[PDB]
RNA sequence: CGCGACCUCAGAUCAGACGUGGCGACCCGCUGAAUUUAAGCAUAUUAGUCAGCGGAGGAAAAGAAACUAACCAGGAUUCCCUCAGUAACGGCGAGUGAACAGGGAAGAGCCCAGCGCCGAAUCCCCGCCCCGCGGGGCGCGGGACAUGUGGCGUACGGAAG
RNA sequence: CGGCCCCCGGCGCGCGCCCGGGUCUUCCCGGAGUCGGGUUGCUUGGGAAUGCAGCCCAAAGCGGGUGGUAAACUCCAUCU
């Protein structure tokens, strides 16, 4: 019972299951490159918007520590990929001790 | 794997090991002249990913540009216009400062074609840029047939037409719905194509 | 110093890569033998030092290196700044020699910024295996002694004498 | 300026318009110019056809136009993969290649795979000096004509099912009606909300 | 201190090359008003045009998706017909105002940096002769560039062993 | 229609370069003061900012851009 409107829309056609394109894989971590960026946060250091951000994250507020990165890195969804990995580097500096 | 370390170290320029020599050679460039010849590109990874090849032929000027948007060159602010046209002090100059840097670097040398350029320093007033050049008529560039695309004479003065990487960022073009403001060729070609009257022969 | 680094520029000197007048005539005696003799392998190991950053960088993250002779001044300061921390992390030793143009004449070029060791001759391995200890004593045993350290921040000799004269007038008051 | 009953008009001649106008007094001159570039091109090359390569079969984008068939751009590799020819070999054989085209059906995929081998069926090649690596005899007994026209294998072929005649059965004449759409649409804008009202019964506890 | 290696630099009527200027019909980048219309007139309009300034070519610009789509999916750019004087903008006034679909013209595709292997297998100049036109070459020897990285294979449609 | 002169693209000896294909195994895989956000000017039909530019803040890698009403969550679509 095909129908062009509703929930199961459209002409019933079979679907090809096939290996995805190679431009579709852009930002996989690829272990050679994780070795670079883990070697480099001990030869270069951190920034002064995140030296302060951990020392609000380790103690006082984590809403405001989100809301400090929210103001200083662009979007809200970029700040939930900074805050919960500022805490991770702070975790492996705390729970490796 | 060396240049991947040079890339990623340079891409963190607010840490303290970077912003020391990020700013000790802001000072070290501000005492030289306005336009200048560096003998070798002072960040080698970026210049060659734009197309530098360390051989005979290329030459790498760093030049200086004063920062800030343009002030309207009208005497005593008297623009003599309707009140939407009194813009003396808040105007922003729709071509980027990186392409002004490529212009006067390519303006001084008449015989040097320009490939593209990149960012190497800022004070508060000055905004420095290396500019990498290509000599057309050297025999190491007139041979090597993957570089003979620049000795062709339609690539004379790729700034004052706006054909570099930095200049064409400000032309407005591109593909998509975001850039069909300029959907034919360039910005004032679509204005001819839309705003002409295309009466037929059997009209 | 110039004394411990005397051996290193003389140990490496017999691993100087192939210059012009011997590259021209190594192709020839291999050719004069090729139509007569059919030798399988003249050089099973080349005892040679590698040149340049983009060779020496790769040969540490495969651990194919023995020792890293690294230079003092570079056109871009950073070009080099990761290579001490990279070799300590992998564990291949490194030493910082005076002048990027003193090791440039190990290879017949102007400035070569790094040389490293992959295979020394095993009959002169003990010359390498005597001074590679003192190299990783000075550097790789001292990473958190060298990583922490800051440089500069010392006043000029005309602006420190007027500071130290004020120490007289307090140590005169306490007399 | 307006009078008794008429249209209200916005004629776009307030802008300067007499300095960009384009009379087509050369459109006969441009038609018989670009017929010389088809006469003296299709003879200049080869017994290769005019009107370019083989294009594949392509079904249109708009809901408005998905019921119809169009000469597309290139067989997007996969049709070169199921039929098994090399991609950089394909565009010197006379087969167009469009790599950024995808296939998310098996119905449409074999619709060109048979088409490609059908093109490869009606293809004859000229080997250089007649040692003939993987081409047969004298030139298909001869080339039989010089040039082909308006597309190789008639790229429209908007075919349709006969579907001759049928007996209306019991199930077919009772059910499939208008009320099968009003409840179909009612499971389009009252479906996500009914996912949420069942969460109300899982928090009633 | 004297000699030397480099690094940043100068000087030259050094050897050999190169750029400026003119035209500007079409093209490219930037700066760009007012008369006019609104029956007045400040937003708007005229207009991103006139003028000004710089860039070239026989065409230029554009270009091989950081796309259009939301169904049975299309597939670089440019141009014409339609979309359409429509969506949308506007003292929502005066007025300005695209694009995707669809049909045609033409339809050509590709390169690199980077990650890696090959003992710089790369290039310029200089001198000799091969030997050929009105000259450009593979040979033969000598100075450079270059390891802060030349050349082969390589480009995301995957690639390498 | 001829004859007369000069120039064009396409014979064949001596030049010069010169192994591709399908499966399996493993390995590699990417452009930063840039993307984006805040504000300010110009601009567009682009309307809760379409493009452009200045100044500040300045990224990440299952990450990023887009999906034409600001936003948070949740899948997906396409692209690199
Ligand atoms: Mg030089
Ligand atoms: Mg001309």
């Amino acid at each position: 019972y095909p129908m062009a409107v509703g929930l199961n829309k459209g002409h019933k056609v079979t679907k090809n299951v096939s290996k995805p394109r190679h431009s579709r894989r852009r930002g996989r971590l690829t272990k050679h490159t994780k070795f670079v960026r883990d070697m480099i946060r001990e030869v270069c250091g951190f920034a002064p918007y995140e030296r302060r951000a951990m020392e609000l994250l380790k103690v006082s507020k984590d809403k405001r520590a989100l809301k400090f990165i929210k103001k200083r890195v662009g979007t809200h969804i970029r700040a939930k990929r900074k805050r919960e990995e500022l805490s991770n580097v702070l975790a492996a500096m705390r729970k490796a001790a | 794997g060396a240049y991947k370390y040079i890339q990623e170290l340079w891409r963190k320029k607010q840490s303290d090991v970077m912003r020391f020599l990020l700013r000790v050679r802001c000072w070290q460039y501000r005492q030289l002249s306005a336009l200048h010849r560096a003998p070798r590109p002072t960040r080698p990874d970026k210049a060659r990913r734009l197309g530098y090849k360390a051989k005979q032929g290329y030459v790498i000027y760093r030049i200086r540009v004063r920062r800030g948007g343009r002030k309207r060159p009208v005497p005593k602010g008297a623009t003599y216009g309707k009140p939407v046209h009194h813009g003396v002090n808040q105007l922003k100059f729709a071509r980027s400062l990186q392409s002004v840097a490529e212009e006067r670097a390519g303006r001084h040398c008449g015989a040097l074609r320009v490939l593209n350029s990149y960012w190497v320093g800022e004070d508060s007033t000055y905004k420095f840029f290396e500019v990498i050049l290509i000599d057309p008529f050297h025999k190491a560039i007139r041979r090597n047939p993957d570089t003979q695309w620049i000795t062709k004479p339609v690539h004379k003065h790729r700034e004052m037409r706006g054909l570099t990487s930095a200049g064409r960022k400000s032309r407005g073009l591109g593909k998509g719905h975001k850039f069909h403001h300029t959907i034919g060729g360039s910005r004032r070609a679509a204005w001819r194509r839309r705003n002409t009257l295309q009466l037929h022969r059997y009209r | 110093d110039r004394q411990t680094a005397t051996q290193l520029l003389k140990l490496a000197h017999k691993y100087r890569p192939e210059t012009k007048q011997e590259k021209k005539q190594r192709l020839l005696a291999r050719a004069e033998k090729k139509a007569a003799g059919k030798g399988d392998v003249p050089t099973k190991r080349p005892p040679v030092l590698r040149a340049g950053v983009n060779t020496v960088t790769t040969l540490v993250e495969n651990k194919k290196a023995q020792l890293v002779v690294i230079a003092h001044d570079v056109d871009p300061i950073e070009l080099v700044v990761f290579l001490p921390a990279l070799c300590r992390k992998m564990g291949v030793p490194y030493c910082i020699i005076k002048g990027k143009a003193r090791l440039g004449r190990l290879v017949h070029r102007k400035t070569c910024t790094t040389v490293a060791f992959t295979q020394v001759n095993s009959e002169d391995k003990g010359a390498l295996a005597k001074l590679v200890e003192a190299i990783r004593t000075n550097y790789n045993d001292r990473y958190d002694e060298i990583r922490r350290h800051w440089g500069g921040n010392v006043l000029g000799p005309k602006s420190v004498a007027r500071i130290a004269k004020l120490e007289k007038a307090k140590a005169k008051e306490l007399a | 300026a307006p009078s008794r009953n008429g249209m209200v008009l916005k004629p776009h001649f307030h802008k300067d318009w007499q300095r960009r106008v384009a009379t087509w007094f050369n459109q006969p001159a441009r038609k018989i110019r670009r017929r010389k570039a088809r006469q003296a091109k299709a003879r200049r090359i080869a017994p290769r056809p005019a009107s370019g390569p083989i294009r594949p079969i392509v079904r249109c984008p708009t809901v408005r136009y998905h019921t119809k068939v169009r000469a597309g751009r290139g067989f997007s590799l996969e049709e070169l993969r199921v039929a098994g020819i090399h991609k950089k070999v394909a565009r010197t054989i006379g087969i167009s290649v469009d790599p950024r085209r995808r296939n998310k059906s098996t119905e449409s995929l074999q619709a060109n795979v048979q088409r490609l081998k059908e093109y490869r069926s009606k293809l004859i090649l000229f080997p250089r000096k007649p040692s003939a690596p993987k081409k047969g005899d004298s030139s298909a007994e001869e080339l039989k004509l010089a040039t082909q026209l308006t597309g190789p294998v008639m790229p429209v072929r908007n075919v349709y099912k006969k579907e001759k005649a049928r007996v209306i059965t019991e199930e077919e004449k009772n059910f499939k009606a208008f009320a099968s759409l009003r409840m179909a649409r009612a499971n389009a804008r009252l479906f996500g909300i009914r996912a949420k009202r069942a969460k109300e019964a899982a928090e009633q506890d």
